[PDB]
RNA sequence: ACGGAGCCAGCGAGUACAACCUUGGCCGAGAGGUCUGGGUAAUCUUGUGAAACUCCGUCGUGCUGGGGAUAGAGCAUUGUA
């Protein structure tokens, strides 16, 4: 057949991820846990609080994918969107630095990410083992 | 020949100037001009920007 | 006998330290834009000012006011050396006197004259 | 059901029902996003009233709001810090906070500042222009 | 406040005898009877959902519609 | 409205005698610190993956979690200030 990630889709397939995970917990945890923000305007903090970090991990990886090299400035620009600056117009600033950047500090050593040439992370031989195989187990979920 | 006879005129609007007299108002910077705005539209197509539409 | 209302200060414990710790102990002990000013080179803004307000307590008559140290220079910030010392502020209209105490410490010498008539 | 309202914490009312923050948040001190951090360290569920509650969780509440530097708060998520000479950080989250600005405000009216001068006369001390704002004065 | 947000173990008697058998059952049908407001009958419609009784016809947030279980 | 998840444009602009735009990597709950570059520019910033939107959850018709004004303390940055 033809198992690729594309075939299962985007949303369905960060939640087969985070249960992957779940099981082990040995993706490491920071230490910034639920003493967060999430980004630099933002008036609640993260209603999931546990499991959570999971969630962006999953998201991260499957994005590292796709494209050739992620970054951590970029990643922060992706997941940041719109704020309430007082009685002014909605602005778009970056999101928080320090979680996403443990992400991929923390993914290097679980066996996923790559340093790459130029700049920024590319995919390891073992991480597209972790992220076919939740793709087949997702595939098996729908069919 | 006297000791303090000057400010730090390094930025600002005081510092910069136009080519021609010297008006610190109105002053185009784009491109590296400087020509104030009422002596860019007689200059025009001289230096050859023109009205297309 | 031993307290006398309150120690008159910046944040924690006691007074009796502040009249022997010059500028650079001080500005330790201090908020964001006295350190950050601090920091960059400071010449002649405390060069001129303080070889009179140090002159004046030997000038002075015992016990009394010394002289007053007139300000154009009114961006300083009261450092704990000068607490006793009258300094004349500049508006435009006179130098307008201003007495130190251990009270005002961490402010400036403008804010304490106001330059517009009414109030 | 409906065990207690009002239901007093540091002489503040906390009303029965609502919540867990949007309660706390009558307490003159504790706002959205403090009653969030101090249910935090304790571990109770947001989804939950919370006026109905069990006897400890008010009493462990009250030991964390009292005391900043023991328990797990970073330091820089408090009210005042900074008071005195050379030394320490401190804060409040009850009759204590409003009591003890009106005390820091004398500070600012003892010393007299530019602020201080501005608060005897009830005008806007924060460098806006007084040309339109508030047309009725206090 | 209007009343009829506060949990009481009366009233949850009440639900599951007035859950079978009707045409219209969702967030905007239960509040027009003073039952749970706002939130508290999504809960309500959350336990209704899981051993039967009710079956759904639409799935999003803030449009929930459903229809007994012939 | 408040959370995650999904994730798409086009007009422009930009230093070498100055201090311009500045990815990638570490420090930081932020702002911003720093090591490095690349770019005199369909070559590097940059695909300027910008918002509103999409879709599941949290609140639900109470000046309310809507709304953000007045206020106080400190941590940053640009500057002789």
């Amino acid at each position: 057949p033809g198992v690729s990630v594309r075939d299962v889709p985007a949303q369905d397939f960060i939640n087969n991820y985070a249960s992957f995970l779940q099981r082990q917990g040995k993706l490491e945890v920071p230490g910034y846990v639920d003493i967060v923000k999430t980004s630099a305007g933002n008036e609640l903090p993260p209603q999931d609080s546990e499991g959570w970090f999971y969630k962006r991990a999953a998201s991260v990886a499957r994005h590292i994918y796709l494209r050739k090299q992620v970054g951590v400035g970029k990643l922060n620009k992706l997941y940041g969107g719109a704020k309430n600056r007082g009685v002014r117009p909605h602005k778009h600033v970056d999101a928080s630095g320090s979680i996403n950047r443990k992400v991929l500090q923390s993914l290097e050593k679980l066996g996923v990410v790559e340093i790459s040439p130029k700049g920024g992370r590319r995919i390891s031989d073992n991480g597209l083992r972790d992220l076919d195989r939740i793709a087949a187990a997702t595939l098996e979920d729908e069919e | 020949e006297n000791v303090w006879y000057s400010h730090p005129r390094k930025f600002g609007k005081g510092s910069r100037q136009c080519r021609i007299s010297g008006s610190h108002s109105g002053l185009i910077r784009k491109y590296g001009l400087n020509i104030d705005r009422q002596s860019f539209r007689e200059k025009a197509n001289d230096i050859g920007f023109y009205k297309y539409r | 006998r031993k307290r006398s209302f309150k120690t008159y200060s910046y944040k924690g414990v006691d007074l009796e330290k502040l009249l022997e710790m010059p500028t650079e102990d001080f500005v330790k002990l201090a908020p964001a834009r006295v350190r950050r000013k601090f920091a960059r080179g400071l010449s002649e803004k405390p060069a001129g000012l303080m070889k009179k307000l140090r002159a004046a307590k030997l000038s002075a008559p015992e016990n009394e006011k010394p002289a007053v140290v007139r300000t154009h220079l009114r961006n300083m910030i009261i450092v704990p050396e000068m607490i006793g010392s009258v300094v004349g502020v500049y508006n435009g209209k006179v130098f307008n006197q201003v007495e130190i105490r251990p009270e005002m410490v961490g402010h400036y010498l403008g804010e304490f004259s106001i330059t517009y008539t009414p109030v | 059901g409906s065990f207690q309202h009002i239901l007093r914490l540091l002489n503040t009312n906390v009303d029965g029902n609502i919540n867990v923050v949007y309660a706390l948040t009558t307490i003159r001190g504790v706002g959205r996003r403090y009653a969030n951090l101090v249910c935090k360290k304790a571990d109770v569920d947001l989804h939950k009233r919370a006026g109905e509650l069990t006897q400890e969780e008010l009493e462990r509440i009250v030991q964390i709001m009292q005391n900043p530097t023991h328990y797990k708060i970073p330091a820089w998520f408090l009210n005042r810090q900074k008071d005195v000479n050379d030394g320490k950080d401190y804060h409040s989250l009850a009759n204590n906070l409003e009591s003890k600005l009106r005390d820091d405000l004398e500070r600012l009216k003892k010393i007299r500042s530019h602020r201080g001068i501005r608060h005897f006369w009830g005008l806007r001390v924060r460098g806006q222009h007084t040309k339109t704002t508030g047309r009725r004065r206090a | 406040a209007k009343h009829a947000v506060v949990l009481d173990q009366d009233k949850f008697d009440r639900i599951m005898k007035e859950a079978p058998t009707y045409r219209y059952v969702s967030v905007s049908v239960l509040v027009d009877r003073f039952k749970l407001g706002g939130s508290l009958a999504r809960v309500a419609l959350r336990h209704l959902e899981n051993e039967g009784i009710i079956k759904p016809v639409s799935k999003h947030s803030k449009q929930a519609i459903y229809t007994r279980a012939t």
